[PDB]
DNA sequence: CACTAATAGATTAGAGCCGTCACGTATCAA
DNA sequence: TGACGGCTCTAATCT
DNA sequence: TTGATACGACTGCCGAGATTAGATAAAGTG
């Protein structure tokens, strides 16, 4: 107990660069450890946001996390639920919500209203159908989407019945206004109701939750927000700035990772010589006005935007690919093909016989590295158009979650929504090959669709398990309850973190990884 | 009694009912908020002790679930007039009271 | 996985509401 | 504190 | 040639059935 308390004590001191916390390894008494110490630190400190991380549901101790916190309380208490929240899915939701629906567990200001008794009537009939559905053995894609939906209904009614409650109505609610005056209705006023709410619903307000007990694929696959519908990312959101995130079971938190990465990269696939020229059009559009300033200033100034685009104004000549190419099997990086430039046909062939060979194997990497260059610094422009963003609105830690950011950078600048996925995720990146510049594999293909151009199809992986936890740890801290490629690279952790580290096609794509992760070391 | 008996509908007859009082409203006076609340207000009809006839305005509000305490009035849409719920019937339930704003 | 339990009316008395303070047009007197 | 004046909900009174 | 006094102030319509192909699109465990 006071053990694991003075361990993360440290943590919040070494929070000037986010430490790492190393690895307390230990023999489920473990377990019941942490979240004594975790549940006194949250008490005694009212401004630290915790982000208990598990691996199995059953795992979870939510009853042990409760019969903890009243232990650690003092006379005056909080409300539990107020302060603990854990994050819960969409199907177990739904069941909860029937579940107090039928013997009455919820309160009756949402029992009285007609509104919320329809919602959960349809409810009811989405998830028989959702039941019928997983009988059925398809995919729950479709079920999904349709139990997403009930769900979001019930929700707005909850919204529709708080609002003219409350002093406010215009019935996004005003996201930065009478949101507030919904929270400060509901933490006043309500007795049990409240309780439900943030026992039910808890992220309803989550920038005032302590505790965010939670698994890991709900860690990185994204949570609903109560107002919205759409779905924000947890590795984005304000909520995790400033945090303590404790890994239980971290060495599990490897192989999760690796397979969400390897399959967001393989789901987003764009043209590698369309991207490229889209891009530098919009760059090319900053420097000569354009833009709406608010973001023109800042691109000004720093001067590297300069000289990314002079650079890439430099290779576009020497490589044509404002020409379009043409064809007449996959390409790893860590029977060639050629490309000449035919004047006559006004293009570039890449057919073998081989005439001004500009060794095109050398052209992909220029043009890859030249993308990372620019993405890191639409990030980090992005970046400040953020911080600036939501310090001119004043608000409840709720708004430009910095995907939003990039992607109206990218907007802004004439690009389409894929390339602004594919140029995002190469962006988000801010020692041995794989992990300095990894994988980046390139497929040529044809369609009658389009025959006078051949789309060089690009397949890019840069996110290692490791840069993601460097990103984790550049957003918050992590801990280190945990106890050849499901097992990190210390080695190289230890390399990059250096002072705060210690102290106490998808298989193809997997085979290509494990290979360069064993040539690295 | 003989008022009770009555109904606001254009050439009716004498139906039997066990409301003490007569209740008039139709489809007109009605609206919803944003609870989807239906509030009816109906045009009570009472001849007083001196012979003189009230038609004072009742407004009635939507309740959910019945309430054993207090009294249940339900809408009866054929003869156009509320009616006392003695029992928990079939359809939708309402009570006495307009605390809207309007 | 779970609920059971088992519940003033009727009639006045008053604060506070909305809503109506009529308007543009043919038409006989003076 | 436009104000008059009917009258509607609602707290009060009354078993 | 204008200053009275008695009356206008106008809302629409009103279902059944049958045929297609259409990238997508999340994050779960009793």
């Amino acid at each position: 107990v006071s053990d694991f308390s003075g361990m993360i004590k440290k943590l919040q001191s070494q929070s000037p660069e986010h430490a790492l916390m190393l690895l307390n390894a230990p023999t489920t008494g473990k377990s019941y450890t942490i979240i004594r110490a975790l549940c006194r630190y949250a008490i005694k400190h009212e401004n630290f946001r915790a982000f208990f991380v598990t691996d199995q549901k059953k795992n979870l101790k939510e009853q042990d996390f409760e019969v903890a916190w009243r232990e650690e309380s003092g006379a005056v208490h909080k409300a539990f639920s107020e302060r603990v929240a854990v994050v819960r899915s969409l199907e177990d939701t739904v069941n909860k919500l029937i579940n107090d629906w039928d013997r009455q567990q919820i309160p009756d200001l949402y029992r009285s209203s007609p509104i919320f008794k329809k919602s959960l009537e349809n409810l009811g009939n989405a998830f028989k159908s959702f039941g019928m559905m997983k009988e059925n053995e398809f995919d729950l894609k479709n079920a999904w989407t349709m139990l997403s939906r009930a769900e979001y209904q019930v929700r707005r009614a909850m919204i529709t019945i708080l609002a003219d409650k409350a002093h406010v109505k215009l019935k996004f609610k005003l996201d930065s206004i009478s949101k507030g005056k919904i929270r400060e209705f509901v933490s006043k006023q309500p007795k049990a109701d409240s309780k439900w709410l943030n026992e039910t619903y808890p992220t309803f307000d989550l920038e005032k939750k302590q505790i965010i007990i939670l698994t890991t694929a709900k860690f990185i696959k994204s949570y609903t927000p109560f107002f919205e519908k759409r779905s924000k990312a947890f590795r984005y959101s304000p909520i995790l700035k400033d945090a303590l995130v404790v890994l239980d079971e971290f060495d599990s938190t490897k192989k999760q990772i690796l397979e969400s990465a390897i399959d967001e990269a393989l789901k987003i696939q764009a043209d590698l010589n369309s991207l490229f020229v889209d891009l530098s059009k919009g760059l090319n559009k900053v420097n000569e006005g354009q833009l709406p300033a608010k973001l023109g200033k800042s691109f000004t100034f720093r001067d590297a935007f300069k000289e990314i685009l002079n650079d890439a104004e430099q290779l576009t000549a020497e490589f044509k690919l404002d020409f379009l190419y043409k064809m007449e099997g996959f390409v790893m990086r860590v029977k060639p093909w050629n490309a000449y430039f035919d004047e006559e046909l006004r293009q570039v062939v890449l057919g073998r016989q081989p005439r001004n060979d500009l060794n095109f194997q050398r052209m992909l990497p220029r043009i890859s590295v030249f993308l990372k260059g620019a993405t890191k610094f639409i990030l980090n422009r992005a970046r400040e158009y953020q911080v600036s963003e939501n310090q001119k609105l004043s608000s409840l830690d709720d708004a430009m979650t910095i995907e939003d950011a990039c992607f109206s950078i990218y907007a802004a600048l004439g690009l389409s929504k894929s390339q602004a996925k594919i140029l995002f995720s190469l962006g988000h990146d801010f020692g041995r090959r794989f992990q300095q510049r990894g994988l980046s594999l390139f497929q040529f293909t044809n369609d009658p669709q389009h025959d006078l151009q051949t789309k060089i199809n690009a397949c890019f992986f840069n996110e290692t398990p490791e840069r993601y936890l460097l990103n984790l740890l550049s957003k918050a801290n992590v801990l280190g309850l945990s106890a050849v490629l499901d097992n990190y690279d210390l080695g190289y952790l230890r390399e990059m973190l250096g002072p705060r580290l210690l102290d106490g096609d998808a298989a193809g794509l997997r085979s290509i990884i494990e290979q360069e992760y064993l040539f690295d070391a | 009694l003989l008022l009770n008996q009555q109904s606001a509908n254009e050439k009716s007859l004498l139906e039997p009912c066990k409301t003490p009082e007569l209740l008039i409203s139709g489809e007109e006076w009605y609206r919803e908020f944003r609870d989807m609340r239906q509030q009816y207000y109906a045009l009570k009809l009472k001849v007083n002790w001196q012979q003189d006839l009230e038609m004072s305005v009742q407004t009635f509000t939507q309740v959910t679930e019945f309430q054993w305490d207090k009294q249940i009035y339900q809408f009866d849409e054929k003869r156009g007039r509320f009616q006392l719920c003695y029992q928990p019937s079939p359809g939708i339930y309402f009570v006495q009271g307009n605390h809207s704003a309007n």
